[PDB]
């Protein structure tokens, strides 16, 4: 327990790996520290143990190590993190050490970072509506509390701005659902993997301006830090989130900066070990490994807390058939896919409504949770926008002088949709305004078109004029 | 207006950290006052016994530059006892296993290993 | 807003000093507990 | 028609290259495992 | 038993030495916690063990013992209205013991060992019993659970217990040899349960969805597949098919899918009613759950446990429906295991025997004459999840050659939010012809002719769509335009269905027949009118079109009258106009 | 090490109109310029090395031709530094590892260059670092990994290539040095994708960390249109944060003028597809006008001749003047067509000659030329009535 | 081949325009062949004989029946001779290489024998360095009058 056992007899150092012989008392998955001849102490984890030797992945870079003077000592048999309620307002690096200049934390308890899977019988069905202030999300891809909803981004698209705006504006509406205005802010846990200094500066100044740093926990792994620390950072973040939520009834929002860098690190480890790659070099257990991360969110029966997860990942070459976005689509409950074609036109936020999807949408919309006509209005909007795109292609094939008036109305509807429902620069819209704008847009087509909306709602709502919305 | 609450939180954290650091300095002094205590010839033997029971088939022991006769009294248990002048920290400074590969350490400055886990307990004891 | 910072700075100093004077009382019990835990 | 032809040949080239890369990695792994076995006798 | 020690640990795979005499695919206990494992490779004095749980914290030198048996299940009373993990451990008991989390090393009994069952015998001393004969029956939620002789047991009855209250562990029948029969027995999941004879498909499996029931029906004892990209709507379709089917018992297998779906099923089902009898829906369901983050090696076991329980309930004489939530996860688990084994991949990394495993699983379905001489069936519907949606993928190709029905899901229709979103061009069904006599007897005497006409209309519409793409809808003549409009009316008013609607969710066969008849009559009238010279625009403006569009929302007990009214209106609309 | 990292708020002027206007990059930011062979990567980088406002320029020739190094050493000693007015070679550090020199030394070249640039930044200057090609560096990494017998990731590159690229590009930024003063580093790294394919692993790994993306196009280069920057596929992430500096130093209404130019370019790009199937005549007057003004923009503003005595260098005020001339001509053209004037008569107007040669007028003579041309434009249509 | 022969025949430097006034000493020619057929070789030989240039040329021929692995060495020897002549005897050497497609193919075959890491279509990943070591031997050197000029000719597969 308080005994310190050291192992010399290092025989092999190459890349991130390090083989230590003897050492049959190193538990699988144990945490060690490598001390070199100059006294500097690194960290590492055991990933395979055998009678001959054990395999250790080195978290830092391996510069200056040698086989003659280095030694490895055991720290604990299971990797753990020290948690407490007083890490709100602190900053740590990827490995969990403070970098804010303040003294080290004092844990209330120690929890294993690999986590444990929630019993499906214990889980709870998510109902509560979250109003992010963005029309293309609230009306068409509603986000409920306890859901994970990644943002599919690209090389130059502004996913960071969208995530920051969501966190700044996210709030529930208990007045609509009649549950008492408890009015509790979201606590933000931020995990960054290989994030550049420019984006990190943007996020820090944004949280600082909004003042949410008082209730935020930050785990930062910059682009110049060692690449193997990325394996631990999401698990640190999610352990902290789960502790907070299910031990103090907090409501936590988790933002993971770049799962693409996480997959980079994962295949680098996988290729160092010479294992069969699954696709394009990624390991064959990437599905399981990502599922161990994404599935740690949800809501638990009998507890007031919740973990809502918003991963951000960049699709290489804007290809959603790439392994990373593909597997993430199989794991999460939906996706918000940005579109470069909208971005080039100057539309912000450039959310493409067609490939976007929210799986838990209709658990949280309807009569007693929002306004009644939410679902049918969303369906009608989807149908009309698809018709508009199809007519765009028809005009591409044949001249537009052959277009019927009906096609012209649909084409104008698509243009007005793109310029009014989607485009909003840093503007917070309550759900009422978004639904009103949606009805105003639908009023560009005859009641004979609106097949997916019942007649009663048409009678109550059809006929608004878009030019009456703003003075 | 979040600046004031930020400052209050930072000052409170700094005070707590400084007090805990002073606690650690005092503990370091107290542990460093062991060698002349009458319980020391007992604690050295307990450290050695723990080190040996933790590492079966040990080859050698190192000890104080004094070549502590209290530890030498266990010569009838294991093979060789060597002296370690550079290894100043009080206790059993190393346990060379039968292969030269592995060593054991049951010695003061195990406070480093224990403080991380008793810090919360002493913090709640103080406040 | 300047008055807010002027008040909160000295407020923080006062509260930190209060915590330090609180912690000075039960220090020796703390070091005794640490020493009891460390020693075998 | 020329545009579709160009896209077809591009896609064919990409898929061919992916297949070749997979084959080379399979050969590398198989040979390395065999070599370890040979040293182990 | 065999006792060996761990030689190497790497992820979920453990090498154990000193295991001479271990048999392939036997269950082992690994480490001191007794984690469950399976021997998959024997080499010299060693064994390769794959652990069914998390291995972090194990050490070199810990014991490995062999149970000496392959993976098995406890078959008997107490399974219905229950939820299990991948190897048949009740999750409610685990939750009571542990908490909101699942910890490793937990052992519980699949069947309750304390519950009391009302036993009434059906055999007498001296009688001869064979594997599958019925010994006695107990009530279970209004069913009649029949106690069966284990399939490899024969002999003569010495004593039989009188009727009364007993637990599962009380042996109610003792044979001359001394073998004692309890209310339950065990069966290895990898061995198919034997039958007397295999029958031909005869009757349809009524799914409740118009497109599946009409265009691509599936017969009792048949197999079907639903491949498609994520978001297309497999999960909703499978849940609806579980809720509205005519099967006696439903076995749902959650192979590595989102946990929130299992939670949704768990929460919602106890509040729904069984359509057949009226009792709660959950009193006819066995729900095997295995979420994504649960141990990887347990997905295959989940598939096998599900189909074995289905075979048991088929042996009882019921008609069992089985849904595999995603077989692509099963293939992924196989690939991970083979990657651990350092086996040569076959194509896209999959192990060579993927097709063999898939065929062995899918061939367990069918209608049989049970060993007791009763009749039963198992219907298997597996969902396929190709990586990019690419249908050249080896799992979809392999399952394409074994199923009797294919239900391909279109991503374009899913984007349009047009559901069920089934790609009509890429779908087929081989059970069409064998079900015709049943259709004539139970739906209508001309039902096959109507569905043939509908299919011909769809084929013509898809054929014309090429010209529509080339020159646009404005350049077609009147007859071709009418065909296009009829295709659109069929797609929007017949093939489309709303699962969350109160009425549209379930549609009986007669309702679909009436809707098709109405549409065909309108097509006849429009063709006759255009041949008379009436302009196409007025035909598309007639009031009967809204009636056709609205017909699907009519509740079942009102449809008979509304159908006649709509038919009379369609006749009058063209009679008076010209 | 440094004390702190700062936000870039000042521009790094390169002397090229399109890069400095449409896709600016700030001091302390990084840019990447991919392109197929012959598209003009090297000429663009050398032009940056000749006309930049950076105090010190470090040119890293990682695995390229040797004639280019000879060209620099022969020409630069004669040219003059814009800031001090002394010889240009007194400002530049060259790191030369040509193609046939040992392969493993390319990585050494990269790291030596970046370290020297960091040193000069520590002295308080602002340093421009130009990497001739990082693809050669990745090739050396792949070869060494081959000698090591490691498992490749894609196209033979080792799986840690992205991490090395990130470490290289991250050493840029405006800092407060340990001495307390201010300095910055700007990195412009060229990529040589195989076959002009932007889906290469090196390009995809580079695009995840740079702040600007200058895509070179081969089709523009075939037509002898240079710099041949694809303005549809390029982007810049510093455009919003440099606006206050532009309002202070160039003009108050410069951002609106640039947005107008960009929008016009987008519109004619959109109409290109329709017009190329039917012909310019089959279109209404507004579209013919917008197509012709697009042609004017792409032949008299975006184009630039690096070998001309005057067109090689272009300040921001000159670009502002040219943009103002074009927009005045365009607004008057819409008005005139609305009055009913023919498009062909408008095209044969002589003031278009003044516009077309505006970029060849020297910096001293430019303001008077601009004023006379503006009066000529406003008087041309008035006479046309 | 026709264009290469015409360029070899018609090459002049035009000193009067440059103002040097130096007499135009005729170009020395080095012709290196890698896997050429007999008809092409005969054509080249009659062209060189007819134009009278065969007394100023060094011919390194690798006929199509010659071993493939030999094609690695031919351009190296040809350029070695060219560099020697140009930089130690003040010649102006014009070097033409017949088909670098054959050279790249020989390189790929030997690489596939060696089990190197491939590049983009099976070619070895070091093909850039290998081609550069050949091409970069051309140019001019200050302080000397000789020079080396290259016009390698290669056929693009599939155009
Ligand atoms: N602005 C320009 N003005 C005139 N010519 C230009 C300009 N930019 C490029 N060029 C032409 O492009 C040619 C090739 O450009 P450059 O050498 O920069 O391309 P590259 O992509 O770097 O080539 P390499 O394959 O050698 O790396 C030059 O010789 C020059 O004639
Ligand atoms: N038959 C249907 N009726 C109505 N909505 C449907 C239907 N099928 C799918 N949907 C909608 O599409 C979404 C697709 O989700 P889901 O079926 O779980 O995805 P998957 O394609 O992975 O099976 C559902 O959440 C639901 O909103
Ligand atoms: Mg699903
Ligand atoms: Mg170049």
């Amino acid at each position: 327990d308080l005994l310190k056992k050291e192992y010399t007899g290092i025989t092999y150092i190459s890349g991130p790996l390090l083989f230590v012989e003897n050492a049959k008392d190193l538990a699988y998955g144990a945490i060690v520290d490598i001390k070199d001849g100059t006294g500097r102490v690194r960290g590492g984890q055991v990933i395979e143990v055998s009678e001959e030797y054990a395999v250790i992945q080195v978290f830092e870079e391996t510069t200056g190590l040698d086989l003659a003077t280095t030694s490895v000592s055991l720290v604990e048999d299971v990797a753990r993190l020290g948690v407490s309620k007083e890490m709100l307002g602190r900053r740590f690096n990827g490995i969990g050490k403070p970098i804010d200049g303040l003294p080290p934390i004092t844990p209330e308890k120690r929890l294993p970072i690999t986590g444990l899977p929630l019993n499906p019988v214990a889980r709870r069905k998510p109902e509560q509506f979250i109003q992010t202030g963005i029309s293309t999300i609230d009306v068409m891809n509603t986000l409920v509390r306890g859901q994970k909803l990644p943002i599919f981004s690209g090389s130059g698209l502004p996913a960071n701005e969208i995530a920051a705006q969501i966190a700044r504006q996210a709030t529930v509406r208990p007045d609509l659902s009649g549950e008492g205005e408890k009015e509790e802010p979201f606590a933000v846990v931020f995990a960054a993997m290989g994030i550049t200094q420019r984006e990190l500066s943007y996020f820090i100044q944004e949280f600082e301006r909004t003042g949410a740093l008082s209730r935020s926990v930050l785990f930062l792994n910059k682009a110049d830090d060692p690449t193997i620390e990325r394996i631990l950072t999401p698990r640190m973040a999610l352990t902290v989130a789960e502790y907070l939520a299910f031990e103090h009834d907090y409501h936590v929002l988790v933002i993971l900066t770049d799962m693409t860098n996480y997959c980079e690190a994962l295949r680098e480890i996988g290729a160092a070990r010479e294992e069969i790659p699954g696709r394009r070099g990624y390991p064959g257990y990437m599905y399981t490994d990502l599922a161990t991360i994404y599935e740690r969110a949800g809501v638990v029966e009998g507890k007031k807390g919740s973990v809502t997860q918003i991963p951000i990942l960049s699709m290489p070459d804007d290809d959603r058939t790439h392994p990373i976005p593909d597997l993430t689509g199989y794991i999460t409950e939906g996706q918000i896919q940005l579109s470069r074609e909208l971005h080039r036109k100057g539309i912000y936020p450039p959310i493409d409504p067609l490939p976007s999807l929210s799986r838990l949408m209709n658990n949280g919309v309807g009569k007693g949770k929002t306004r009644e006509d939410h679902k049918q209005v969303s369906d009608q909007l989807y149908s009309a926008y698809a018709n508009g795109v199809d007519i765009r292609k028809l005009v591409a094939i044949i001249g537009e002088d052959a277009l019927t008036e009906n096609d012209r109305r649909y084409l104008q509807f698509a243009d007005a949709f793109e310029r009014f429902f989607i485009n909003q620069g840093q503007q917070n819209r309550s759900i009422e305004e978004s639904l009103q704008i949606a009805w105003a847009l639908l009023s560009m087509l005859p009641q004979g078109e609106l097949k997916r909306i019942s007649k009663d709602h048409i009678g109550k709502y059809y006929g608004q004029k878009l030019e009456e919305i703003w003075g | 207006e979040s600046a004031g609450e930020l400052l209050v939180a930072t000052a409170r954290t700094q005070a707590r950290g400084e007090v805990l650091e002073e606690v650690r300095r005092r503990v370091r002094e107290a542990l460093e006052a062991l060698p002349q205590k009458p319980e020391w010839p007992e604690v050295v033997r307990k450290l050695a016994l723990e080190a040996l029971e933790a590492l079966p088939g040990a080859k050698a022991l190192v000890a104080n530059p004094e070549d502590l006769p209290h530890l030498e009294a266990l010569a009838r248990e294991r093979g060789v006892e060597l002296q370690a002048e550079p290894a100043l920290r009080l206790g059993v400074r190393a346990v060379g296993a039968e292969g030269k590969t592995q060593v054991e350490n049951s010695l003061l400055a195990r406070l480093d290993r224990a403080w991380d886990a008793l810090s919360s307990k002493v913090a709640q004891a103080l406040w | 807003t300047e008055a807010l910072l002027a008040r909160y700075r000295e407020r923080a100093e006062a509260e930190a000093k209060a915590v330090r004077e609180k912690a000075m009382a039960r220090l020796d019990e703390a070091v005794a507990l640490v020493l009891k835990e460390v020693l075998p | 028609i020329p545009g579709i032809r160009a896209q077809i040949r591009f896609i064919q080239q990409v898929l061919e290259q992916r297949e070749r890369e997979d084959t080379f990695r399979l050969k590398r792994i198989k040979g390395k495992i065999e070599a370890r076995e040979a040293e182990e006798e | 038993m065999i006792q060996g020690v761990i030689q190497k640990i790497a992820g979920p795979a453990v090498i154990a030495k000193g295991m001479l005499g271990a048999r392939m695919y036997d269950i082992c206990k690994v480490g001191e916690e007794g984690l469950v494992g399976e021997i998959i490779r024997l080499d010299g004095d060693t064994a390769f063990v794959q652990v069914y749980e998390d291995t972090s914290g194990l050490k070199v030198g810990e014991p490995v013992v062999s149970t000496g048996l392959p993976l098995a299940v406890e078959l008997g009373p107490g399974m219905l209205n229950g939820i299990y993990d991948g190897i048949q451990r009740p999750l409610e008991r685990i939750r009571e013991k542990t908490g909101i989390y699942i910890t490793r090393g937990v052992v519980v009994h699949a069947l309750d060992r304390e519950k009391k069952w009302a036993w009434t015998p059906m055999v007498k001393p001296g009688d001869e019993v064979r594997g599958g004969m019925v010994l006695g029956t107990v009530p279970e939620f209004g069913f009649t659970h029949k106690i069966l002789v284990p399939p490899d047991v024969r002999g003569r009855v010495k004593e039989v217990k009188p009727a009364g209250e007993y637990t599962v562990e009380e042996p109610v029948v003792v044979l001359e040899d001394g073998t004692e029969l309890k209310m339950y027995h065990t069966w290895p999941v990898r061995r198919a349960r034997p039958v007397q004879r295999k029958l031909d498909p005869n009757t349809p499996f009524l799914t409740g969805m118009r497109i599946l029931d009409v265009l691509f029906p599936v017969a009792m004892g048949g197999t079907a597949a639903i491949p498609g990209p994520f978001g297309a709507g497999k999960s909703v379709t499978q849940q609806s098919l579980a809720k509205w089917s005519n099967a006696d018992v439903v076995v749902y297998v959650g192979c590595g899918e989102r946990g929130n779906e299992m939670t949704d099923v768990l929460v919602e089902f106890p509040e729904l009613t069984d359509p057949k009898t009226g009792g709660p829906l959950m009193h006819r369901t066995v729900l095997i759950a295995n979420t994504s983050n649960m141990p990887v090696a347990a997905r295959e076991a989940s598939i096998y446990v599900g189909v074995t329980i289905a075979e048991y309930f088929r042996d009882q004489g019921f008609s069992v429906a089985l849904m595999a939530d995603s077989t692509s996860r099963w293939a992924e688990a196989l690939r991970e295991i083979s990657s651990r084994l350092e086996e040569m991949p076959a194509e896209e990394g999959y192990p060579p025997y993927l097709a063999a495993r898939l065929a062995a699983f899918y061939e367990r379905a069918g209608k049989v004459i049970t060993l007791g001489g009763e009749e039963g069936a198992v219907t298997i519907v597996g969902a396929v999840s190709p990586p990019g949606g690419d249908m050249s993928e080896p799992v979809t190709q392999s399952t394409l050659r074994i199923v009797g029905a294919f239900w391909r899901l279109d991503a374009s229709l899913a984007f349009r939010r047009h559901f069920p979103a089934i790609n009509w061009n890429g779908s087929y069904s081989l059970f069409t012809s064998a079900l015709d006599p049943w259709y004539r007897e139970n739906v209508a005497e001309d039902y096959p002719e109507l569905r043939d006409a509908i299919s011909e209309l769809l084929q013509r519409e898809a054929g014309l769509q090429e010209i529509v793409q080339l020159v646009g809808p404005d350049a077609l003549q009147d007859a071709e335009r009418l065909v296009i409009e009829v295709g659109r009316i069929i797609r929007e008013d017949f093939l489309q269905q709303n699962a969350y609607h109160e009425v549209d969710a379930y549609c009986s066969m007669k309702k679909a027949y009436g809707i098709m008849k109405m549409i065909l009559a309108f097509y006849k009238e429009a063709e006759a009118a255009i041949k008379r010279g009436v302009s196409i625009d007025e035909i598309l403006q007639l009031p009967v079109l809204e009636r056709i569009g609205r017909a699907r929302y009519v509740s079942e007990e009102e449809f008979p009258a509304y159908f006649e009214e709509a038919m009379k209106e369609i006749q009058g609309a063209f009679k008076a106009l010209a």
